[PDB]
């Protein structure tokens, strides 16, 4: 998902080529440049 | 905005049984989330319980702000800081706490004054350059600008490489309170701005209980 | 418990956790996660120490006095006996339902 | 647009306020998980070497965004040109286990050796930057108030000692080049491009030949 | 009861994350009532707060059972009496408390001593005459009788003519442990009996928040 | 919780007994099979090495676990650094046919040679410790009684014959590491760890940089 | 199955990569640790 390009699988297994991440129970800064005002906050005139 | 002269932008905090209310509101500033993340996990062991009693206003004094001070001048504040009241005690009762900040600074001169302050809270601040402070607005902030208004609040969660902290050895926020115009008096401005820090910690879990000293 | 049938005796045990001073007496150790319990027909008391440390994880091996590999200590009293002047308690431990031990390493070691 | 600038609500004007058009924009290159992701030349130690992402001198491209945030995660890669054999050892190992081959060895085959290393801190994320200290036996930390001067007291800190990827040992390392894996940053810090002397920072930039 | 040498009749009271085992219970006596009556009453208007965080075992010694003690020899604790933990802070961050108590009185000798100690709970002890000793028996209590037990456990709720208490002026309970008949050690007791109280505040809650000293 | 403790009954308490919670564990780690299975070095002969798992040191993690089990079942992997050409013969070969070619042999090529290798013993399992001995031709063995004094008789006895993976040999072999395939433990024994002289054993541990 | 992680089948037949088993005709340890009593052998107050 970085820079990786290869078309075939990885001969390893996901356990083996990675940690594995654990659970319990963009994200923020994409969140907050979506959020932002385009407008105009004038009347416009013409 | 709201009307003649003075200003309805009017904000009342409530944290505990304690109050804040300004009239030069311009609204709060959510640092990095709006929520904390997970308060219960593996490091604990199901032993970590809320104390409510200690989510509520303390205050303390910044700075005087002056004609004298240039762009870049700043006052922090590591947070926690000296508390004599329930939060001070709980880090004396448990080895392991994590809290939030709710967090309220003032700079009341009157409408006649110019010049502007920029308030924001920076996650494990070791060390700020001259030059990095034209980046701060990096972090959760807000200004204090007067001919606008006199009060600044940033809400923030907790941060840290863990779950749970041990504030006797780490210090995981710092306010930081920065001249970026030099203040101004004019012939009606107040002749200078005290700067004052009302914060109140959030949702604080303790975790860990301590012997006595008995 | 290892003593006689009129060999009878009231124990504490305590978690301390780091960051001050572990108690030295019953009275200040009260204030820590602890149990007490006496002799009977029973003969043993299990007591789970819990993992309580800002990681996650902590180390098995010690260097000096650090966050990472100490973790506190455990703390057992006596509160009082009644004739059982002599006698011994004896102590075992085992791991609890959620030990976890992970990373191999080979260290010299044995 | 005129808005309230005490504020801090982000505000993103466009040329459509003039009559311009916004184009599209293909921002795969300044994405993280990518950009973090390439090689980066260390200066190794004779022989033993944590294994620390803060090695890599700060204005380097990997150097000056990996400060640019303050907690991160990765796996990891290294490629290491050494003398006999590689040892690698996780986070938390003591030094004396680097001498231990059933530990992670890798045999000597020229030019360099290229491993695959998982995440190994008790952590669930490490920090470029750690205000505080992990040695207990110590005195507690003072709040510091003040301004800026008061940051000098923490000059002589090292980060904790769990922040590493463990330790590799051979009987010569040469060259050793880190490469993040899977990489996560959370709350961005300062960057800082090169201070100029004149109006524009001016450089030989590549062209052509004659 | 139950079996050969020693017993099973066997009680583990759980009060926060502390825990106590006797394996010669005998029960525990419920004195006035079974559940606090209100809480939440008018003279707090609302401001009260439950601390969960206190409601756990401190220990303090009571005094040494011996052959020379008589009929009538007593041994009185003021409740609440000093405590350095989390609990003792609360008086001290509060104006107002009440909390009711679960008591447990040991006297650990063997089977083979005698004699007999009554352990009681009295409301608001100001004197007791040497006659009334015969009428102790009136307030919640329980014995302590080494040919059967060694623990007493009494369980009590707050109690006063104010729902709300002011405990720097005004103890409501004192527990009593009175001698009935005197220790006997013959060829095989323990030569003296020491007796200890593992004592528990229940239901605690607290208002009217005090200043610091800073 | 109490019980009696002359029983041998396990029991296990969780920190649920006063309040707590039992989290989740991942124990992959402390797996027979997987713990067993990396390689570990041994101080080889310099031409003829009869493969015996019992050759691995005792500290190290292999010999430390596997001297953990009574009996025990595996198959093999060796790793061997020889000039010449190394060759193996099956438990129970005459030492004689060592030098014979047909026999599973490998010729040189550089840097090393591994090898999988099967189980070969005639017994359906093999013990890292054995109350006897295999020489017919003696007088019975005692009925020993008494304490644990009575067991220095038995140290001059060496494993069975039988208890072996077969041998190797080649004109001159430099490094030998085993690997165990697929292990098996039976009877758990003693695992030690150092005894400290101070209150807590302590080690330098890998920790930054500077 | 201990320490393997390639995700394609291994080029050897199984005969040949490893001994065969035979049968005529966790295991102890773990039946053991889950038979532990984990209870409480009192009564419980509160």
């Amino acid at each position: 998902s970085g820079n990786t390009g290869s078309i075939i699988n990885n001969y390893y297994m996901q356990q083996y080529q990675n940690s594995m991440d654990t659970q319990l129970g963009n994200d923020w800064f994409s969140k907050l440049a979506s959020s932002a005002f385009s407008g105009l906050f004038g009347a416009l005139l013409a | 905005e709201e009307t003649t002269l003075l200003e309805d932008r009017i904000l009342t905090t409530r944290n505990g049984h304690t109050t804040s209310t300004t009239q030069s509101s311009v609204g709060v500033t959510y640092g990095y989330a709006t929520a904390e993340d997970f308060v219960s996990g593996p490091n604990t062991s199901g032993l970590e319980t809320r104390v409510v009693q200690a989510e509520r206003f303390f205050k303390t004094h910044l700075f005087d702000w002056v004609t004298s001070d240039s762009f870049g001048r700043c006052h922090l504040l590591e947070l926690p800081t000296d508390h004599k009241g329930v939060y001070g005690s709980l880090t004396d009762s448990y080895a392991y706490m994590r809290n939030g900040w709710d967090v309220e600074v003032t700079a009341v001169g009157n409408q006649f004054n110019g010049g502007c302050l920029l308030v924001a809270m920076v996650p494990e601040l070791c060390s700020i350059q001259k030059r990095e402070l034209y980046q701060l607005t990096l972090f959760p902030h807000q200004f204090i600008n007067p001919r606008t208004n006199m009060t600044a609040h940033i809400t923030v969660p907790f941060v840290g490489v863990n779950r749970y902290d041990q504030y006797k050895v780490h210090k995981p926020w710092t306010l930081v309170v920065m001249v970026v115009a030099p203040l101004t008096v004019n012939t009606e401005g107040a002749p200078q701005i005290k700067v004052y820090a009302n914060i109140a910690p959030t949702n604080v879990h303790v975790a860990g209980e301590f012997p006595s000293k008995e | 418990f290892t003593g006689p049938t009129d060999a009878k005796a009231r124990y504490m045990v305590a978690y301390a956790p780091p960051g001050m001073e572990p108690p030295k007496t019953p009275e200040a150790a009260a204030h820590c996660i602890h149990a007490e319990w006496d002799t009977g027909l029973n003969s043993k008391f299990t007591f789970s120490i819990p993992y309580l440390s800002a990681a996650d994880y902590t180390y098995t091996a010690s260097d000096v006095a650090e966050t990472t590999n100490v973790q506190g200590w455990v703390c057992l009293f006596q509160i009082t006996h009644g004739k059982a002047d002599g006698d011994a308690l004896v102590v075992l431990a085992s791991a609890g339902k959620d030990f976890e031990l992970r990373l191999p390493v080979d260290a010299r070691a044995e | 647009t005129t808005s309230a600038g005490e504020s801090a609500d982000p505000v993103t004007t466009t040329v459509e306020n003039y009559g311009g058009e916004t184009q599209i924009q293909r921002r795969q290159h300044t994405d993280v998980s990518f950009i973090m992701d390439r090689f980066v030349k260390v200066t190794p130690q004779n022989q033993i070497n944590i294994l620390d992402l803060m090695q890599v001198p700060s204005h380097t491209l990997v150097g000056g965004l990996l400060r640019a945030s303050t907690y991160y995660f990765s796996d990891l890669e290294i490629a290491v040109k050494h003398e006999g054999d590689l040892t690698w050892v996780p986070n938390g190992a003591p030094e004396k286990a680097l001498d231990n081959t059933t530990n992670p060895t890798a045999y000597h085959k020229a030019p360099l050796t290229r491993l695959a290393l998982p995440y190994t801190a008790p952590h669930r994320v490490l920090a470029t930057v750690y205000n505080g200290e992990c040695r207990y036996s110590r005195n507690a930390v003072p709040n510091l108030r003040g301004d800026l001067q008061v940051l000098a007291q923490k000059v002589a800190r090292t980060l904790p000692t769990s922040f590493n990827y463990g330790a590799i040992k051979a009987t010569r390392v040469t060259e050793l080049l880190y490469r993040m894996k899977r990489a996560e940053t959370y709350c961005p810090r300062p960057l800082l491009a090169i201070h100029p002397t004149e109006a524009r920072h001016k450089q030989k930039i590549v062209a052509p030949v004659k």
